[PDB]
């Protein structure tokens, strides 16, 4: 009914938070609204994260528009402050992205993570 | 023997490509059409009998 | 298998006449005890497991059923005071219960406890 | 006299080396990890069929028998501490499930490429090598060493090394003076 | 490439409804239905009649499957002018506006979609094609919509669902028609991603014997795609 | 019908004649391109038409209106770099022959 | 319409075909939408892509709210 | 229209890189004696000869097979019939196995064709990754299976 | 540094622990184990120093002499919290620690919780969740552009949003039962550790800090017997890590001070 959802639970969201820091230092993460825009249109994204206390929150109803039309799992985090500490940046952050990559060294977390979000949608 | 294995694989890449298509990477840039053509009346298509 | 159901039957009879004997069924913790046995009466994954090889409840339940009503027939009978309708008040939804069980012997000891009542 | 030193061999030639997919095999796996020789493909396999004969045995014994129980857990407490199988598929039928790529994909030369320390699998080996590949506090020069999970995040370039923050190497220092002179 | 200002040489298909545009680098295209207006800003080709200006639109095989079977060469297409249609799956009007396309005016598109937000546009497109006719539910309930779809004559389904097996046979057994077209698109990832490809393909094929549709082929999308297949069968509704 | 595309006119002009001479033989325009093997004949129904760009694509996909011209021949003739190539590679043949 | 005026706005709604394809295009895009009429037209290139981020910024809210408002345009 | 089948994407040259374990393996009818004729069990003979889980599978005109032969093989009929055993439908008219089992390794090279007959072997080994199981001396062997 | 020597602990931002001898101005060992960045670092009279390593959530003591490392997870999980209770919030990462003994420490998470533990035990002794309290819900006039102001407050979604404050300071006094904690909540709060060393309790409240508390320090002076303590603690506008922390309505920069007296 909100339009941010779904929002994932405290549990859920520490597990998506450690995966987007990993990214991060493996040059696997795609940082901000508009690039995560970009890698729909390119079909390599793995999965989007988006803050639920976006200011204000129609600034990232686009994405899940973008995704149910490329059937990209997305999921809501409560806190931006906190989504910006994890991608490594020192900005908060109000949208991030999993680029797909079958070589990567964190293959078996991305899809861990990926499972949980798809079951809760 | 490691750099010959190495020039051996990469070589028979580039054949499996002639053997079949490989996915290179999907879509880069604007969609400019098919470089190599389109053939009518041929069928790539594996028929249950 | 029905034989062993037998030899428990007359273990169960055994430990009844025990009971009968026994202190504890001149104290009024042998009726919360009937109340409780009463209570407590009523394809990816296969593809990847290994196979090497080509219900009781019920009968559970109506054992435990058939023993709380002889137990509480057997009280009763013996110690005059227990034989009253406020001690007795509660047990009257489990009766009716089992005057409906597809047991026939169970039924049979509900009848028998409804004589004492009557 | 001093008493035998035992020893055994790592590794055992195929049945039928000379079978066409069998080639093609080898030469797809070789291409993927940078390995030298067929030799390393052949000790893996070994090493694979030990392992997948061993839980064959004890999934063939009964459930609950302690030897099934004691064994069979300690052979899944060891994969996957190699990090091969997963913590979810704790059972000896994803130990049977196992392949080669897997152990594989263990090894240092092919976790070297992945963190994106080398550009290729052969700069991984390059690399290892040389001795700039330290595991924590230790430089392992070992393309074969296998990482565990914990290890797997101390991967990095060794404090000696000329990438890891020590001086230039002896080509860089030598131009560095004939530029100066 | 094909830039804005080139000219290209349009003729048939061998599928009826369908054109390929030929030049340095040919493109597949379909006539348009609403000339004058792209719907996810494809390339458009004006050819001028005896004048009036008919326009065509380019379809992409990487953003639409079922151009990509094209592509690969798909040798029957149930798909076909004059032709009712339901389009399961349909995400949006990327697709489904091409298929409009083919069938025609005379033809029929029944676009069933479940979330609402891709929903809305497939409205918005729906109403410049009068061809089309969406329904905004879940395809897992055929009941729910069984009076606005009747016989239709070709059912593709390119719902990215693990038991998309069930959706296609309980659709196929109430609107489908006899000796019936069925179009489907299986990427493995989506149903099982501890199994190889083909294996979920395999499984899949054998799920539509169980559902009395006989498979009539399987193709491979790649180089469009990876991890994906077009299975077109025919439905035998007394027995396979 | 809805679907049928205009007949070409019999002593049709030479241009369209053409340009379906360059389709035919669209291999051999650039050197460093290769096209599947194909016999091509001229299709009995078909007709000339002109690209619609997206206005998004002004950057990346589009020819300037000077650049557009009413045939694709002339167009070839635009290019500089084909005409070098095409220039020398008539110059070797002769010479050989 | 606060943002950029009202005719303009207009004609960008017209150039990307919907108010929601305005909202779905990236921020780069938008700018090259309206780079034929100079529509938000070296210091004179970045207020046109930053001010072309802005008008991005303006079409999500205006087109995923039901009845939008004017206060995020003013401030904006 | 004329066809030239897709080299299917699961094979690199004569390598299949799709067979992986667990196994997918087609039973045919001569299998199930040798099977019994050496005492050897279908499911563990496999998962022995492979060290993996076997799945087997029956196809319709393979179980047709069967019930014509009479009742001197009910033996065979009724291993057949284990439930661990999946069943696959037919969806041409001939209830000939040796067409069934090649068309279907043809199509898709997920499967190990289990047989000991001459003929249908050699028609196998003439397509490319399909690995070929047989009953030999005492235990199962697989020929064209690099995973071993 | 090492209370009463020249040795100083160094951690820094590549998943190391360095060493280093003032007085000789030299190198003495690297020193290896944590996951993540090593972002907080205590050290005692001893050689035994602590650590938290920020999002891999583990506080480690060193024995230098030794050559051997301890390690410590919090281990605690919002489902069996409530459960035991028929807003808890996850333990999201680990950024400060203080040694209030060279046998217990005290870690700071930034779910709000301050946690003691205790060499014997790698499992926390005591917690106190959401010590300074939860952050203000954001504006409904602010989250949507939608004039309806009931379709704004759905977007709050109750109180889900809600995230609680983070400890950005925790310092304890050496060998007391003391120790201050701070944050952006606008008040240093003192705790009171038992006698006993198995629970603390909230001591009091300071409320003249606004801003954030990015440091405590406490300095001491008079007679053993009446002593007066004086803390001080940096306050900034923005986190020392980064500037992720929106803007805090009052806030200064500037080094706060406190004075307190002892009687009884
Ligand atoms: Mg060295
Ligand atoms: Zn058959």
């Amino acid at each position: 009914n909100p339009k941010a959802f779904p929002l994932a639970d405290a549990a859920l969201t520490q597990q998506i938070l450690d995966v987007v820091q990993q990214a991060a230092n493996l040059r696997q993460l795609k940082k901000g609204a508009n690039e995560a825009t970009k890698t729909l249109n390119r079909g390599i994204s793995e999965f989007i994260i988006m803050a639920a206390d976006c200011e204000p929150i129609e600034i990232l109803l686009h994405l899940p528009l973008l995704c149910e039309d490329k059937n990209v799992p997305y999921v809501f985090v409560p806190s931006r402050v906190a989504l910006g500490r994890a991608c490594g940046v020192s900005r908060p952050v109000i949208a991030a992205s999993i680029t797909t990559n079958d070589a990567s060294a964190i293959k078996t977390q991305i899809y861990a993570v990926k499972d949980k979000i798809e079951t809760l949608l | 023997s490691r750099v010959k294995k190495r020039k051996k694989y990469q070589k028979a890449q580039k054949k499996l490509k002639s053997v079949r298509a490989v996915y290179s990477g999907g879509q880069s840039g604007v969609y400019e059409g098919e470089k190599t053509g389109i053939k009518k009346g041929l069928t790539r298509s594996v028929k249950f009998k | 298998n029905l034989r062993n159901q037998n030899k428990l039957s007359e273990l169960l009879r055994r430990y009844l006449l025990g009971l009968n004997h026994n202190s504890d069924s001149e104290s009024e913790s042998i009726l919360k005890f009937c109340h409780q046995l009463f209570q407590e009466s009523e394809e990816k994954e296969d593809f990847f497991l290994v196979n090497l090889e080509s219900s009781n409840s019920l009968l559970l339940n109506s054992t435990l059923q058939k023993f709380a009503l002889d137990l509480l027939r057997n009280v009763i009978t013996r110690h005059r005071s227990f034989l009253t309708v406020s001690h007795l008040e509660g047990f009257i939804p489990f009766l009716r219960d089992s005057l409906l069980s597809e047991n026939e012997g169970v039924v049979i000891s509900t009848l028998r406890i409804l004589i004492t009542l009557i | 006299p001093r008493a035998p030193r035992t020893y055994s061999k790592t590794y055992s030639t195929p049945k039928r080396p000379y079978e066409s997919s069998r080639l093609d095999a080898e030469l797809k796996l070789a291409g993927e990890f940078g390995l030298k020789n067929k030799k390393e493909i052949y000790r893996i396999s070994f090493q694979l069929s030990k392992i997948r004969r061993a839980a064959r045995d004890l999934l063939t014994r009964d459930e609950k028998d302690p030897k099934r129980l004691f064994e069979g857990n300690a052979l899944i407490r060891r994969l996957v501490r190699v990090g091969v199988l997963s913590e979810d598929k704790k059972k000896l039928d994803y130990v049977l499930a196992l392949k080669v790529e897997d152990f594989l994909e263990r090894r240092l030369q092919t976790q070297v490429y992945k963190l994106g320390l080398a550009k290729s699998v052969h700069h991984a080996r390059v690399l290892i090598t040389q001795r700039h590949i330290a595991v924590g506090k230790q430089i392992v020069n070992i393309p074969s060493f296998m990482v565990r999970l914990d290890s797997e995040k101390h991967i990095d370039f060794a404090p000696t090394s000329p990438f890891g923050g020590a001086r230039p190497g002896r080509v860089a220092r030598r131009n560095a003076a004939r530029k100066a002179e | 490439g094909a830039r804005g200002g080139a000219k290209v040489v349009i003729e048939p298909h061998r599928h009826a409804g369908v054109y390929i545009a030929r030049g340095k680098e040919d493109l597949l295209v379909t006539k348009n239905m609403a000339p004058g207006e792209s719907v996810y800003g494809e390339k458009r080709i004006s050819v001028e009649e005896p004048p009036t200006k008919v326009e065509y639109r380019v379809w992409n095989p990487f953003r639409s499957k079922l151009a990509a079977g094209i592509m690969g060469g798909l040798d029957e297409l149930f798909i076909a002018p004059g032709k009712k249609v339901l389009y399961l799956g349909a995400a949006s009007g990327t697709s489904v506006s091409h298929v409009s396309d083919v069938v025609g005016p005379e033809g029929v598109v029944y676009a069933v979609e479940f979330s609402h937000r891709p929903g809305r546009e497939l409205i918005s497109m729906a109403k410049k094609r009068p061809n089309i006719i969406p329904i905004i539910e879940d395809a897992r309930h055929p009941q729910k919509y069984r009076m606005l779809i009747g016989m239709v004559d070709c059912v593709f389904a390119d719902v990215a669902q693990p038991d998309q097996a069930r959706i296609i046979a309980l659709n196929s057994h109430m609107f489908l028609k006899d000796q019936g077209g069925v179009v489907i698109s299986i990427k493995a990832n989506c149903i099982d991603s501890t199994v190889d490809a083909e294996t979920v393909f395999a499984r899949e094929v054998q799920k539509l014997r169980e559902e009395r549709i006989k498979p009539l082929e399987q193709l491979t999308l790649e180089p469009y795609e990876r991890d994906h297949c077009i299975v077109v069968g025919r439905y035998m509704r007394s027995g396979l | 019908d809805w679907f049928t595309l205009p007949k070409p006119d019999d002593n049709m002009r030479r241009e369209v004649q053409r340009d379906l001479l360059l389709i035919k033989h669209r291999a051999a325009l650039d050197p460093k391109r290769h096209y599947k093997k194909q016999r091509w004949e001229v299709p009995e129904r078909f007709a000339i038409g002109t690209i619609i760009e997206d206005k998004s694509e002004f950057y990346s996909s589009r020819m300037n209106r000077k650049e557009r011209k009413s045939t694709i021949l002339e167009t070839l003739m635009g290019d500089e770099a084909s005409n070098k190539y095409f220039k020398r590679k008539y110059n070797e043949i002769q010479e050989k022959s | 319409s606060e943002l950029i005026g009202e005719v303009i706005g207009a004609r960008l709604i017209s150039h990307a075909g919907s108010l929601t394809n305005l909202s779905k295009q990236a921020a780069s895009t938008v700018q090259i939408l309206g780079a034929e009429k100079a529509l938000f037209r070296k210091n004179k290139g970045r207020i046109s892509r930053y001010l072309a981020n802005k008008c991005s910024m303006a079409s999500r809210i205006d087109n995923y709210s039901e009845e939008p408002s004017n206060v995020f345009g003013s401030v904006l | 229209t004329r066809n030239i089948p897709q080299v299917s994407s699961a094979l690199f040259f004569q390598y299949n890189q799709a067979i992986k374990p667990p196994y997918q393996v087609l039973i045919d009818t001569n299998f199930i004696n040798f099977s019994i004729q050496k005492k050897v069990d279908i499911v563990r003979g496999m998962m022995d000869c492979l060290l993996a889980k076997c799945n087997p599978l029956i196809t319709d005109c393979v179980m047709a097979e069967l019930e014509k032969l009479g009742p001197k093989y009910r033996i065979a009929l009724k291993l057949a019939r284990d439930p661990r055993i999946k069943r696959l439908s037919c969806s041409h008219k001939g209830t000939y196995a040796d067409d069934c089992l090649v068309h279907r390794v043809l199509q898709h090279k997920c499967y190990i064709v289990a047989t000991n007959d001459a003929g249908l072997k050699q028609r196998i080994r003439k397509i490319p990754g399909i690995p070929l199981m047989s009953v030999g001396g005492h235990a199962y062997v697989i020929e064209k299976l690099p995973d071993v | 540094f090492r209370k009463n020597s020249d040795q100083l602990y160094a951690s820094c931002a590549d998943f190391k622990i360095r060493t280093y001898s003032i007085n000789q101005f030299s190198q003495l060992e690297i020193l290896y184990g944590h996951h993540d960045i090593v972002e907080d670092i205590s050290a005692l009279a001893m050689e035994r120093c602590v650590t938290v390593g920020a999002r891999d959530r583990t506080a480690m003591l060193w024995k230098i002499p030794d050559e051997t490392r301890l390690t410590f997870r919090g281990g605690d999980e919002p489902q069996k919290l409530l459960r035991r209770w028929m807003l808890f919030f996850c333990e999201g990462s680990i950024d400060v620690v203080s040694m209030v003994d060279d046998f217990h420490f005290i870690t700071g998470s930034d779910n709000g919780n301050i946690c003691l533990w205790s060499l014997a035990k790698k499992k926390p002794i005591f917690t106190e969740r959401i010590a300074h309290g939860i952050l203000p819900e954001p504006s409904f006039n602010d989250i949507s552009g939608e004039t309806d102001e009931e379709l704004r407050k759905r977007q709050l979604q109750g109180k889900k949003l809600l995230q609680p404050f983070w400890i950005t300071s925790l310092y304890a006094i050496p060998y007391s039962n003391v120790f201050i904690s701070g944050s952006w909540s606008g008040s240093l709060k003192v705790w009171k550790i038992s006698d006993n060393l198995r629970s603390f309790e909230l001591l009091g409240e300071l409320s003249g800090a606004k801003g954030v508390v990015t440091k405590i320090q406490v300095v001491e002076s008079g007679k053993h017997g009446k002593e007066k303590f004086r803390i001080l603690a940096s306050i900034a506008k923005e986190h020392r890590l980064g500037r992720w922390i929106a803007n805090v309505s009052g806030a200064r920069n500037g080094i706060y001070s406190a004075v307190i007296d002892q009687t009884g």
